[PDB]
C-alpha cells in the first residue's frame, strides 16, 4: 500500500548539493499523525538519522548534520526531499526514506524505501563495457548450461542487469561487484538454462547503469 | 552521538541470544521509543520491535524486547537461518530526533557444509577483439564464507591480474565469490588453457577452459 522510492544522482562532485527526493504512494504524506525522515548508511556502516518532517510540515533534523540540511516537501506530487550541501565522501552512503505510522505515540519507522546510492567522488563516470559468455556445461548439471554477460569497467555502483526484459528470472545470480585496483567496478550475471534450449532460446541481458546514462541489450548466443 | 551495540555476535543453530544497547539518561532513560530493526543483505530495515517491548505485526514470539536503564536489550530464542542478519537499536531525543546504534551482525554457526559451484569463462570474441582478456570465474554456494583461489596457465601457477571478490552471503544464506584473470589476446592464445582451482574446507573444485 504505502509505497517509497528515492530519486537522486548516483554520482556527485564536492562542491554540489544533493536533491534527493522520496516519492509517497498508497497514502497521504499531509495526512493522520505521519512523520517522513531521512536515513543513511554507508558502504557497510551503520544507519544514521537525518532528520523529520511531519504531516504538519515542520522539520527537525540531526544536530551534527543540521548545518547543511534543509528538508522540503511538495504535498501536491506527494513528495519529500533532502538537500544537502558542502559535501565531502563521507556522505557516500545508500540513502533511505522511511514513515513514523503514529507521531502521538512514538518514534518506529514501519515502511522504507528500497534506497538510492549515492557516491561523492571527483571521479568521472565510466559506462560498462557488455561482453557476452557463451555456455558448455564442463562444471555444470547435465542438461543444464551456464551463460551470462560480463558487466566491466563502471563508475559507480550500481549496474543493475535482468534478462529478456524481466521475463526470465528463475536461476538468474548476479554477483556482487569487484572494485579493481583501477578504481573501476566489475561484475556478472549468470543463468542456468537447460542445454536443449540453446539451439531454441534467445537470450538477452539488459544492462543498466543509470549514473552514466547506459543502457545496453546483449544477446548471448552460443559460439 | 551513537548508541553502543558489540560489532558481532554468533549463536547456536538452535537457540539464545541477547544483544545489548547502550545510551544515556536523556534518550533511553527518560523516553521508551527504543525500537529495534533486522537488516539482511542487500535489503533496507525491518521494523521488529518498539516502545521497548511492542513485538510488530507478523513478528514471532522468540524476539524479546528488555531494557534495564540507559540499554536496552534484544532477545532471540531459539535462532533460524533467517535471522542471520545485522541488527539495529534506535531511540527518540530530545528535541525530535532520532538516533541509531552501531548495528551488531547476527552469525549462525551449526549450518551444514556446502561445496563450492564453480563456473569458468573464456574471453568472448567480442573482447580479444576488443584487445582485451578477462577469465570469469564464479563460485556461489558455499558455506562457510571463505575460499583461495589459484589461477593455472597449463600447470603453472599465475598471481599478476588476478582480483578475487570477499565471499558475500546469497539469498539462500551460502556465500557467493568472483574471481577475475586479466590477460592479453596474445596470452590467452600461447597458452593450452587456463583453470580456475577453488580451494573450500580442505577439497578442491577445479575448472578449466582452452583456447
Amino acid at each position: 500500500q504505502v509505497q517509497l522510492q528515492e530519486s537522486g544522482p548516483g554520482l556527485v562532485k564536492p562542491s554540489q548539493t544533493l536533491s534527493l527526493t522520496c516519492t509517497v504512494s498508497g497514502g497521504s504524506i499531509t495526512s493522520r499523525y505521519y512523520a517522513w525522515s531521512w536515513i543513511r548508511q554507508p558502504p557497510g556502516k551503520g544507519l544514521e538519522w537525518i532528520g523529520v518532517i511531519d504531516y504538519d510540515g515542520d522539520t527537525y533534523y540531526s544536530p551534527s548534520l543540521k548545518s547543511r540540511v534543509s528538508i522540503s516537501w511538495d504535498t501536491s506530487k506527494n513528495q519529500f526531499s533532502l538537500k544537502l550541501s558542502s559535501v565531502t565522501p563521507a556522505d557516500t552512503a545508500v540513502y533511505y526514506c522511511a514513515r513514523d505510522p503514529d507521531v502521538v505515540t512514538g518514534f518506529h519507522y514501519d515502511y522504507w524505501g528500497q534506497g538510492t546510492m549515492v557516491t561523492v567522488s571527483s571521479a568521472s563516470t565510466k559506462g560498462p563495457s557488455v561482453f557476452p559468455l557463451a555456455p558448455s556445461s564442463k562444471s555444470t548439471s547435465g542438461g543444464t548450461a551456464a551463460l551470462g554477460c560480463l558487466v566491466k569497467d563502471y563508475f559507480p555502483e550500481p549496474v543493475t542487469v535482468s534478462w529478456n526484459s524481466g521475463a526470465l528470472t528463475s536461476g538468474v545470480h548476479t554477483f556482487p561487484a569487484v572494485l579493481q585496483s583501477s578504481g573501476l567496478y566489475s561484475l556478472s550475471s549468470v543463468v542456468t538454462v537447460p542445454s536443449s534450449s540453446l539451439g531454441t532460446q534467445t537470450y538477452i541481458c539488459n544492462v543498466n547503469h543509470k549514473p552514466s546514462n547506459t543502457k545496453v541489450d546483449k544477446k548471448v548466443e552460443p559460439k | 552521538s551513537a548508541l553502543t551495540q558489540p560489532p558481532s555476535v554468533s549463536g547456536t543453530p538452535g537457540q539464545s541470544v541477547t544483544i545489548s544497547c547502550a545510551g544515556a539518561n536523556n534518550d533511553i532513560g527518560t523516553y521508551a521509543y527504543v525500537s529495534w530493526y533486522q537488516q539482511l543483505p542487500g535489503t533496507a530495515p525491518k521494523l521488529m520491535i518498539y516502545k521497548v517491548t511492542t513485538r510488530a505485526s507478523g513478528i514471532p514470539d522468540r524476539f524479546s524486547g528488555s531494557k534495564s536503564g540507559n540499554t536496552a536489550s534484544l532477545t532471540i530464542s531459539g535462532l533460524q537461518a533467517e535471522d542471520e542478519a545485522d541488527y539495529y537499536c534506535a531511540s527518540y531525543r530530545n528535541f525530535n530526533n532520532a538516533v541509531f546504534g552501531t548495528g551488531t551482525k547476527l552469525t549462525v554457526l551449526g549450518q551444514p557444509k556446502a561445496a563450492p559451484s564453480v563456473t569458468l569463462f573464456p574471453p568472448s570474441s567480442e573482447e580479444l577483439q576488443a584487445n582485451k582478456a578477462t577469465l570469469v570465474c564464479l563460485i556461489s554456494d558455499f558455506y562457510p564464507g571463505a575460499v583461495t583461489v589459484a589461477w593455472k596457465a597449463d600447470s603453472s601457477p599465475v598471481k599478476a591480474g588476478v582480483e578475487t571478490t570477499t565471499p558475500s552471503k546469497q539469498s539462500n544464506n551460502k556465500y557467493a565469490a568472483s574471481s577475475y584473470l586479466s590477460l592479453t589476446p596474445e596470452q590467452w592464445k600461447s597458452h593450452r588453457s587456463y583453470s580456475c582451482q577453488v580451494t573450500h574446507e580442505g577439497s578442491t573444485v577445479e575448472k578449466t577452459v582452452a583456447p
